[PDB]
RNA sequence: UUUUUUUUUUU
RNA sequence: UUUUUU
RNA sequence: GGUACGAAGUCGAAACAAGGUAGUUGAUGGUGAACCAGUGGCUGAACAAAAA
RNA sequence: AGAUCAUCGAAUAUAACGG
RNA sequence: AGAGGCUUGAUAGUACUACCGUAAGUACAUAAUAUACAGUCCCAGCAGUAGCGGUUAAACUAUAGAAGAGUCGAGUAUUAUCCAUACAUACCAGGCGUAAAAAGCGUUCAUCCAU
RNA sequence: UCUUUGCCUGGAGGUUCGUACAGUUGUAGGUAAAAGGUAUGUUAGAGACU
RNA sequence: UAAUACAGGGUUGAACUGUGGGUUAGUUUCAAUGCCCAAGGCAGAGCACUGGAUUGGAUACCCAGGGAACUGUGCUCCCAUUAAUAAGAAUC
RNA sequence: GCGAGAAGGGAAGUGUGUUUCAAAG
RNA sequence: UUUUU
RNA sequence: AGUCUUAAACACACCGCUCGUCACGUAACA
RNA sequence: UUUUUUUU
């Protein structure tokens, strides 16, 4: 939780603004993509602390669905959050694919 | 950014007259806008290697403290409302990194952009 | 800890003050009478020392090398001016080999 | 500098260097964070105090209501804490004692009687303001200590027209044998408003 | 910053990043540029020009200032009154007797006691740090050794005279930055005050501000030393932290750029041309420059009519005038022939009645 | 709450302790009033009237008492004020520019303008003290109101009432214009006082002043003697404060008895 | 939650409250009704100026309501100039006039305000010789000068002339 | 080294103050006293008079342009005035014995000083208006309490400089009076912030 | 520490 | 209860 | 078995400075108490110490 | 509906699924 | 003293929001002291890291020891509690010669850093 | 002047694959000075000489 | 630590390459002396051990004998822990 | 016919809460 | 509590 | 015997400084 | 000029 002094330094905003996406999207590299129409995502975020004034990240992974299931492992993609819970690990759908890597 | 902070070790001499400095993109934006206020005589690029002239007065330099803010580890960011307390009553320098360019930081406040805080000449505490 | 400021109050920055600018300070400041000569420094003040050695420079002696040359194709030149201080072999302006390179 | 924020869990390493302990309060631990703890006694010696302090100390080992053992100090003149008896102690250290880290309290403690003798400090030894003592702080009146120069000051200026107390105007303030007499209205101010008031 | 995994796939701009190919403007590929335009002019240097005449043709002029017989020949052959006082004072005893005695003032700091061993027994011997500066411009710390704690005294004074530093203080009575000091554990912060509201400090230190002819400041003492006494890494302290202080007069003589206070307005940097407007003119020589100047025909100056101004006593309030009311010119008229009285307005009298 | 003080309880006056000295125990001394400067801006009268006739006669002034209430209208002021008038004026008297250098030159050294009250110093209808005489300022004149003005005017005014000493003097103002001028013999007189140069002197006799160390001491009691702003500021009751003057209104004469009457004995039986 | 008073010697005293009041803008602000209202000093009492008084009173009366580049500018400038001056029939100082010619710069300076109100012109007298000059800031002259036609044309190169030195385009 | 004959300049500002040894020299100054009390007794019942005579045409700025008063000077005589008169023709108490703060005590001594020393003043001298001068009020005088500096820099080029960015207004809330009886008084709150006005 | 005021930077 | 005092 | 504090008695002369014939340390052996013998490492090592 | 440091008790770690 | 609890050996700068030398409880009445003195004498005790007490020290007891020399006051004071006053809880704002602190020498995983 | 790894908080102390593997400075009865060092003096069966 | 065989490191010359890097666990080699086990022997040395000295009252100091320990592809890093008390970049 | 736990600390650690958005039974 | 000496 | 040089954990300075076993007493981890 | 300096 944060103060209502600490909402307002630029430290906090920017990391706000880089973790802040349209409709709640998340930027991650693909790292299993072993099951079928599956992938797990792997995003990074950032968070800001107070005591030092430093910024540091830590990984995020989660799991998404592929339609065409155009993705490969080791493949920065586009995830978008859904408001459902579909099958065991399923919690995320494909939009589009930024780069592949050959083969 | 590591080359930029090795600076003020080459600047900061008093029984001197000219010293080198590593060749950087940034470092040769920053020498322009210390030649605007009259704290360096000049520069030159030398190559691998760049070369910059000192300013004395009555045996004094005109430098006589720098301070480094921002580091490559980390990043000081401050707010078009905020720099005003931090910099007041002073005659310090403050080098603002901004989205336009580099200016100083009286610059910056008349824009209202939020700025960066580099470094700082001839500030106290 | 100690002295472990190679950038800081190691290199002391205390600005150099001449007679002109001592003697103006305590005349101004009622501590001192002014003296008869004040005027007369005043139109003249002295020239600036500081800057002046700033403009030194070390040079690299060329006539190390270019005289080993010299001797070796003509080592004759060691004989003329022996006896007379100054010179060794083990030179002065008007040795002939100074006057050659 | 900044050298110890290096690396990705600044946030882990930093917060876990404790400076030191709190010296403050590290004798008194055993109360447990109450001012005071009652407890019986169980034992009662003398101990003698390290050098170069001479003398003999009173202590006794008091046992304190939380089962633990820790001796206490007696200060005051007199003795009469006894095998078995409940006694309050509080903070507080003692340099002559060694380990002695607590004090007994006079007065709200069993079985523990008034000093003998002290008049100084009354709250400390736990004595009441006596009833002798009291009547002697009201008694105010030492103010007729004229001198010669007041006696030649009222035979100058005041001796023509002065009214006296009982029924007469003109005294006989010029012998030397008489005694001048005393203001009616100022002299005794004070003392005579609360010796008036109280008569009802 | 932040180079994670995913921002390395994504900051490549290129497979290949050739630092070889780059064009940056090197020292010998602007020499080859100016030597190709030569066609089948190289680098040339120039020794100093040495002339005799330079200081032949004028050394004997100066031999004219000394060329008599009374000033070359020779070569080449305890008291001062203090009238208030009114007693004796030791004037030179190893101190300059131009400096005046009578504007310094000196602060007790310390006595510290030491103590010798010796082939018998012990031998002790005092010691002060005496500083004497002026509380204008002028600061000065001494120390020294003596018998006795008085002689002691007397003795530390002696140094700071002699050791006597000038200052960089503000015309105005306004830092522009808080200074900084350090010596060992010490930390000594000067936190600058607003212009007329007075000093703040230690009422023990309280004399030594004054002392140092610093106006509007507050003087703290952080700590002096941690360990042993605090009394000697203290005396360094105040060395190594005026000197860092800097004037307007400092800064915009090498800044060359507006560094004016906010109460006066361009008092250091605007410089009107007092030698090139002002210029003297005759009347024997201005007939000739009115053919050749340009005629006069402007308007931009109304109050352009004034000359030598003879000092002339006037009495602006004293005037009576037609529209000014009878109440007014009757209490003129007395006020004014109060302060022409030379005989009662112009004397001091103790007693109300004439005793 | 808080009680007694916690700490050195050292004095407002700034005095140390000890065996002859003013103050021989630790304490405050608010209520001592003596060590601190004050003016005296009364009268103090006499003991006893020798007089047989009853009158105030006994009633002086006080040395600070002249100085607390002085009056601007002393004589010796109005000379030096004069004197400095011509110092300070003469950036502009010696100003052999164009209209515009001089004008901007007087409005530095006094603002004045539209809405604005202005000593009237440097414009054209004002007499100034001039060293030698000269002609007045026509050159603001219009030439159309005057030209047609020169004849209805007639002889009386044209060549006998200020032609007759428009030429008088060989220097003049602004150049020469002997066409244009004022037939009308209005006097330009009179003039106006300033206000920052005359504030200045009036304020100055507010400062005037009628085994020996080298070095003379600073004893700390010297600061808070004058100065009024480094010295703590009274936390007692008001009440109690009130309380201690009316004390001592009965104590103290009890104390000097006291004494006099062991001294006094001593020497009738045994001295 | 406080009572500041005096607990010192000096407890009867003059004690006059100060309301610091720093400049309200820093732009140029031109003279109202021709009454200066410009900053001279930064000092200011609490007590109001009387200069100050009359900017504030003007403030609550106003109303809430209410080929190449270079050719180009000539070319607008020029129309733009000899419209605006023929509008008025069917700055700077220094503009002379003769005595016997002030009906013709009469109309004249009462036809620039209607479309150059910015245009500030004076009038200076001269001998009148039939002369009418109108001279600029650096010293040279614009217009210079020898049924009802004659007297059209006379003032309607003077209104074209002083806008074509003046107006930006 | 520089020249700049003026009255406002660094060294010139606080004319005739102690800068060195002389601070701590003790110096007597003069006794400040209101203007309202140094006029003579005598004026202040005809002024007085005047003002409850005929207000209209004895207004209270046309009053004290005659004898030089401030507006806000010369409210005072006529209430200091009127209370005075009011407890001797109704016989309640005299002037002498009326109950007073201390702070005033001590000021009647002074005015009784002021005139046995020099005189009352016949008229009152003092601007109705004031005027824009230089002069030191305080240290809150001599600060910009608006960009939070006491040094300013700026560029030095003969070229036309951009222009520093105008503070704008505070706005506060503030409050009216609409409708006022003897048993309730009805106030309106008014916030500047609400863009709907309604 | 404000007469007719419930208003007042009172000081 | 006295002394002083626009 | 071992450790803390107070008082203080007997039996010994280990450390200081080359006298205990240099002295701390890693792993063992031995002896009423200083600790002692051997190997490795260190100086926190004392004396002495070149021409044709 | 999305995002959203864990801390103390000294400490002791690889576990669950299919051939 | 309209009225009580503390201190009475050294040491402590005794609080800061308006005013910031721009002025009186200014003078007479109205001037004094407690490192004077009394009791015990390594015993009885006091106290705060440092301490005092033997032949008498303003350090222990005692104020008809004198109308107590001082700070608070209708309360005062002891203990206890916390992020325990720059014992910097250490980005602001402490270290790694002798003093508490750099792993015996080296190649690799992850993270961070670099032109 | 800048990047990253490791380590310490006055001195000081502990019961009388299973006898295996892993792991360890810290919950006291007690104390107010341990200690680096520039200089002086003294001691030295430690070197030299009037 | 002369000769010979295997394979490393350092200095200089040409070609090629065209940002390849600094630090480093949930990691991996080597590592004086001592001890267990094992292999061993016929030299030079010596802990324990009755082998010739002690005292001014106690001893291993000064000789000699003397079956452990002294070459390991192993188990294995406790120390005063192997070339200063920083693994890198910049100012000469 | 309408209202009524208005006296609740027993459950939970990645939860309870906070923040950003959305909601025409 | 009492109250124009 | 008087000096010089070096070392030192003592400086009421070698009549200095300091350690260990055993005997008695008071206590916390049992 | 008022029981003003003057004080439950």
């Amino acid at each position: 939780h944060y103060k209502t002094w600490q909402r307002n330094t630029a430290g906090y905003l920017r990391t706000f603004m880089r973790n802040k996406l349209p409709n709640n999207e998340m930027i991650g590299y693909v790292i299993n993509d072993k099951h079928p129409k599956s992938i797990r995502v792997a995003c990074d975020r950032f968070m800001y602390v107070m005591r030092y004034k430093k910024t540091f990240r830590y990984t995020k992974k989660v799991w998404a669905h592929d339609e065409e299931s155009e993705a490969r492992l080791g493949d920065v993609v586009r995830i978008q959050p859904l408001g459902y819970r579909i099958g065991p690990w399923k919690n995320y759908v494909l939009v589009r694919v930024l780069h592949k890597e050959p083969r | 950014m590591q080359r930029a902070c090795e600076m003020v070790v080459s600047l900061l001499r008093v029984d001197a007259l000219s010293q080198r400095c590593p060749f950087h993109v940034l470092n040769v934006q920053i020498l322009d806008l210390l030649q605007r206020e009259g704290l360096i005589r000049g520069f030159k690029v030398d190559g691998t290697k760049i070369d910059i002239l000192l300013k004395h007065y009555k045996g004094a330099p005109v430098i006589r403290n720098i301070r480094v803010v921002s580091k490559p580890s980390r990043d000081i960011w401050l707010t078009p409302h905020e720099l005003k307390f931090r910099t007041r009553f002073n005659t310090g320098l403050w080098i603002m990194q901004t989205s336009c360019g580099v200016i100083s930081h009286r610059d910056c406040l008349r824009m209202g952009i939020g700025g960066k805080m580099l470094m700082a000449i001839n500030n106290g505490y | 800890k100690g002295a472990v400021h190679y950038t800081g109050t190691n290199f002391r920055r205390v600005q150099r003050l001449d007679i002109v600018d001592r003697m103006r300070a305590l005349v101004a400041q009622g501590l001192v009478d002014a003296p008869l000569w004040l005027s007369a420094a005043e139109r003249a003040p002295p020239m600036e020392l500081s800057n002046l050695k700033l403009m030194d420079r070390k040079v690299h002696n060329k006539y190390l090398s270019l005289t080993q040359a010299v001797l070796k194709k003509y080592p004759n030149m060691r004989f003329q001016d022996c006896y007379v201080d100054g010179n060794d072999w083990s030179y002065r302006a008007d040795h002939p080999v100074m006057q050659f390179v | 500098s900044t050298r110890s924020i290096s690396g990705r869990l600044f946030y882990k390493r930093r917060p876990l260097q404790v400076p030191k302990l709190k010296p403050p309060n590290i004798r008194s631990k055993w109360l447990e964070g109450a001012p005071q703890k009652k407890g019986i006694c169980v034992k009662v010696r003398v101990q003698t105090p390290r050098k170069p302090n001479s003398g003999l100390r009173k202590v006794a080992r008091v046992r304190l209501s939380t089962g633990r053992t820790v001796l206490v100090y007696i200060p005051g003149i007199g003795h009469n804490l006894n095998v078995h008896s409940v006694v309050l102690v509080r903070g507080g250290r003692c340099k002559d004692v060694p380990g002695c880290n607590y004090k007994a309290v006079r007065g709200v403690a069993d079985l523990l009687p008034v000093k003998n003798r002290e008049r100084k400090r009354s709250k400390y030894g736990v004595k009441l303001s006596s009833e002798k003592k009291e009547w002697r702080l009201q008694r105010w009146n030492n103010k007729h200590l004229t001198i010669e120069k007041d006696r030649e000051l009222f035979n100058q200026f005041r001796w023509m027209t002065w009214r006296n107390e009982e029924g007469e105007m003109r005294t006989s303030p010029l012998a030397d044998d008489e005694e001048v007499p005393r203001h009616t209205q100022l002299f005794n101010r004070w003392y005579r408003l609360k010796m008036q008031r109280e008569g009802k | 910053l932040h180079n994670s995994h995913q921002a390395r796939v994504l900051r490549r701009r290129h497979v290949y990043r050739d630092k070889h190919l780059d064009h940056v403007p090197t020292e010998r590929a602007r020499q080859l540029a100016e030597q190709r335009s030569a066609f089948e002019p190289h680098l040339r240097v120039k020794l100093e020009k040495e002339k005799f005449l330079r200081d032949c043709m004028r050394e004997q002029e100066n031999l004219a200032a000394l060329f008599t017989e009374t000033e070359k020949e020779t070569l080449l052959g305890q008291t001062v009154y203090d009238a208030e006082k009114g007693m004796f004072v030791r004037e030179r005893e190893g101190v300059d007797p131009l400096i005046k005695l009578h504007e310094l003032r000196q602060t007790l700091l310390s006595v510290s006691r030491m103590m010798s061993m010796n082939k018998q027994g012990r031998v002790y011997y005092f010691r002060a740090i005496v500083a004497v500066g002026n509380g204008r411009g002028l600061f000065g710390i001494g120390i020294a050794f003596g018998p006795s704690p008085k002689e002691a005294r007397s003795n530390a004074a002696l140094a700071a005279i002699q050791n006597l530093d000038h200052i960089d203080f503000d015309v105005g009575r306004t830092l522009t930055t808080p200074v900084h000091g350090s010596e060992y554990s010490a930390h000594v912060k000067i936190v600058p005050r607003p212009l007329g509201k007075g000093l703040k400090s230690n009422l023990r230190y309280l004399p030594l501000l004054y002392l140092m002819g610093i106006d509007n400041c507050r003087v703290s003492f952080y700590g002096p030393s941690a360990s042993a006494r605090w009394f000697t890494r203290a005396k360094a302290l105040k060395r190594a932290l005026e000197q860092l202080q800097s004037r307007r007069t400092l800064a915009n003589a090498t800044g060359q750029k507006y560094d004016l206070l906010v109460a006066p307005g361009e008092h250091w940097m605007h410089w009107p041309d007092r030698w090139f407007r002002p210029i003297s003119t005759e009347y024997a020589r201005m007939l000739e420059r009115i053919k050749k100047k340009r005629p006069p025909s402007y308007r931009r100056g109304f109050r352009a009519a004034i000359d030598e101004v003879i000092p002339e006593e006037i009495r602006p309030e004293f005037t009576p005038y037609t529209w000014k009311s009878p109440l007014q010119k009757w209490a003129e008229e007395l006020k004014r022939k109060r302060l022409t009285s030379h005989n009662v307005y112009e004397t001091e009298v103790f007693l109300h009645p004439p005793a | 709450p808080r009680g007694s003080h916690r700490g050195g309880v050292f004095p407002v006056s700034g005095l140390t302790w000890g065996m002859n000295r003013p103050y021989l125990k630790r304490g405050l001394y608010q209520h001592r009033r003596d060590h601190i400067f004050t003016p005296r801006w009364g009268t103090r009268t006499a003991n006893f009237n020798p007089s047989a006739l009853p009158d105030g006669s006994t009633r002086r002034w006080e040395n600070d008492a002249f100085k607390a209430w002085p009056l601007y209208g002393l004589p010796h002021h109005v000379k030096l004020y004069a004197v400095n008038e011509a110092r300070y004026l003469v950036p502009a008297a010696r100003c052999t520019a164009g209209p515009e250098i001089t004008q901007y030159i007087l409005n530095q050294l006094d603002p004045g303008g539209a809405g604005r009250n202005c000593s009237g110093i440097g414009r054209p209808d004002v007499r100034l003290p001039l060293a030698k005489p000269a002609a007045p300022s026509t050159t603001h004149l219009p030439r159309h109101l005057v030209q047609i003005a020169r004849h209805v005017m007639g002889e009386a005014g044209e060549k006998v009432r200020r032609k007759a000493l428009s030429f008088a003097s060989t220097l003049s103002d602004q150049g020469f214009s002997p066409d244009v001028f004022d037939p009308f013999g209005t006097p330009l007189s009179e003039r106006s006082r300033i206000k920052r140069l005359y504030n200045l002197v009036c304020e100055a006799d507010s400062w005037r002043v009628k085994k020996a160390a080298l070095v003379r001491d600073l004893p700390l009691a010297e600061i808070l003697y004058s100065r009024h702003t480094h010295r703590l500021q009274s936390r007692r009751h008001p009440f109690w404060i009130d309380m201690g003057y009316k004390k001592r209104i009965v104590r103290i004469p009890y104390l000097y008895r006291r004494r006099v009457a062991k001294e006094e004995a001593q020497e009738r039986e045994f001295g | 939650a406080h009572n500041p008073l005096p607990r010192r010697y000096p407890l009867y005293k003059h004690r006059t409250l100060f309301l610091p009041l720093s400049l309200p803008s820093y732009s140029p602000q031109p003279a109202i009704s021709g009454v200066a209202v410009a900053p001279l000093t930064i000092t200011t009492n609490a007590a109001q100026l009387p200069r100050t008084l009359l900017l504030q009173s003007a403030v609550r009366q106003l109303r809430p309501l209410s080929s190449s580049w270079l050719a180009s500018l000539a070319t607008s400038l020029q129309d733009d100039a000899a419209q605006l001056a023929g509008q008025c029939f069917p700055g700077t100082f220094l503009a002379v006039y003769s005595s016997d010619e002030f009906p013709a710069i009469c109309v004249v300076r009462e036809a620039l305000g209607r479309v150059a109100p910015g245009v500030r012109l004076a009038l200076r007298q001269e001998a009148g010789e039939g002369l009418l000059k109108i001279f600029r800031d650096d010293g040279m002259a614009v217009f210079v000068k020898d049924t009802a036609l004659a007297k059209r044309e006379a003032g309607r190169a003077a209104v074209q002339s002083i806008l074509l030195a003046c107006g930006v385009a | 080294q520089n020249r700049f004959p003026v009255l406002n300049t660094a060294e010139n500002f606080r004319y005739w103050k102690d800068r060195g040894l002389d601070r701590l020299l003790p110096r007597v100054f003069p006794l400040k006293l209101p203007a309202h009390r140094r006029v003579d007794p005598l004026l202040r019942e005809y002024i007085f008079f005047l003002h409850s005579m005929d207000p209209a045409r004895f207004s209270i700025r046309k009053l004290g342009e005659r004898y030089g008063l401030k507006e806000r000077t010369v409210e005072l005589i006529c209430r200091e005035f009127s209370v005075a008169e009011f407890l001797r023709r109704t016989e309640l108490a005299t002037p002498y014995t009326r109950r007073v703060s201390r702070e005033k005590a001590v000021l009647r001594m002074k005015e009784a000083l002021f005139s046995l020393k020099l005189g009352y003043d016949q008229l009152g001298d003092e601007d109705l208006d004031e005027q824009e001068e230089h002069e030191f009020r305080g240290f809150r005088s001599t600060q910009d309490w608006i960009q939070r500096q006491n040094i300013e820099v700026e560029m030095m080029s003969a070229f036309p400089l951009p222009a520093k960015r105008n503070p704008l207004p505070k706005r506060v809330d503030v409050d009216v009076t609409v409708h006022n009886t003897p048993k309730l008084k009805v106030m309106n709150w008014i916030d500047p912030n609400d863009k709907v006005v309604f």
